[PDB]
């Protein structure tokens, strides 16, 4: 399996009074480790997962140091962009950033991402060779000839080449037991009568890891779009995560239906049918 | 400025038995921008014990936040989620449906 | 680990 390495921040800036509240978190694949709010008392990025807990006091001032000057980037960013776009003091805002790496199942670099957005649209983005930029829109094309003047596309492709990936291989090591685990899902099938002459199957996958899964329905042994729904991938609470998909099928049917579950945890895929 | 409404799904950590100590999780995605209020509903009354994830949003930029609180279900005791977001006229309500 | 710092925009 691949694997990434992944921070998002968001600012949203407070009009009356101080400045944007600002969170941060950092993911190893579909897992929190870190985190920082700057609503939170202590001031300091924080662990989230056991395995990061292991690093000393010098990685958790560094990445203090680092999350902070990302909230200051931000908050000149509000303040630059609002100016850009002609917009008033009397409106929030929002900043959001995302980068990280993805590394293959050799853990050996794949791909790296940077991107930001305002307001929920794109802003600028690192393209995929990380040499170059995409803007959206004139604010976007001046940000980035500042950017293109600083090289900061280089800076960046050291970093998400380099220490991203570094870090993320440390982190799969440490994090092994958990991190190298895949939990298959957990499957069963449950039947509700809607009138007399329709049913509806729905297909459950609990407590899998990682999050990516694909469900899907066929009849007599061809996929099965109509009539079905499917809703999105969730979190348990406890790191794992749930899907399920439905199909309505006609009283009596039920037995023509099965529901196909794919997963990095099953070595093939498995098939539900309803009896049950 | 696009605004999007938020998503909500209402269900529990695990498979619900009552008497069994479990978690209502309140899942709310797909909506910018991010302020937002849930409250988990526990017979039409605020459950005051609530948590929730650190905000993170997908590829297209919009939040989710799962909202959680412990509970132990019984047979008679109702369960809710109650979301208020710019984009909604009034509080949006999704009842906790176990038996799907 | 994050990158060492943003570039402001």
């Amino acid at each position: 399996g691949s694997h990434s390495m992944r921070y998002f921040f968001t600012s949203v800036s407070r009009p009356g009074r101080g400045e944007p509240r600002f969170i941060a978190v950092g993911y190893v694949d579909d897992t929190q480790f870190v985190r920082f709010d700057s609503d939170a008392a202590s001031q300091r990025m924080e662990p989230r997962a056991p395995w990061i807990e292991q690093e000393g006091p010098e990685y958790w001032d560094g990445e203090t140091r680092k999350v902070k000057a990302h909230s200051q980037t931000h908050r000149v960013d509000l303040g630059t962009l609002r100016g850009y776009y002609n917009q008033s003091e009397a409106g929030s805002h929002t900043v959001q950033r995302m980068y990280g790496c993805d590394v293959g199942s050799d853990w050996r670099f794949l791909r790296g991402y940077h991107q930001y957005a305002y307001d929920g649209k794109d802003y600028i983005a690192l393209k995929e060779d990380l040499r170059s930029w995409t803007a959206a829109d004139m604010a976007a094309q001046t940000t980035k000839h500042k950017w293109e003047a600083a090289h900061v596309a280089e800076q960046l492709r050291a970093y998400l080449e380099g220490t991203c990936v570094e870090w993320l291989r440390r982190y799969l090591e440490n994090g092994k037991e958990t991190l190298q685990r895949t939990d298959a899902p957990k499957t069963h099938m449950t039947h509700h009568a809607v009138s007399d002459h329709e049913a509806t199957l729905r297909c459950w996958a609990l407590s899998f890891y990682p999050a990516e899964i694909t469900l899907t329905w066929q009849r007599d042994g061809e996929d099965q779009t109509q009539d079905t729904e499917l809703v999105e991938t969730r979190p348990a609470g406890d790191g794992t995560f749930q899907k399920w998909a439905a199909v309505v099928v006609p009283s009596g049917q039920e037995q023509r239906y099965t529901c196909h579950v794919q997963h990095e945890g099953l070595p093939k895929p498995l098939t539900l049918r309803w009896e049950p | 400025m696009i605004q999007r409404t938020p998503k909500i799904q209402v269900y529990s950590r695990h498979p619900a038995e009552n008497g069994k100590s479990n978690f209502l999780n309140c899942y709310v995605s797909g909506f910018h921008p991010s302020d937002i209020e849930v409250d988990l509903l526990k017979n039409g009354e605020r459950i005051e014990k609530v948590e929730h994830s650190d905000l993170s949003f997908s590829k297209d930029w919009s939040f989710y936040l799962l909202y959680y609180t412990e509970f132990t279900p019984t047979e008679k005791d109702e369960y809710a989620c109650r979301v208020n977001h710019v984009t909604l006229s009034q509080p949006k309500i999704v009842k906790w449906d176990r038996d799907m | 680990y994050l990158e060492p710092g943003p570039v402001t925009a």
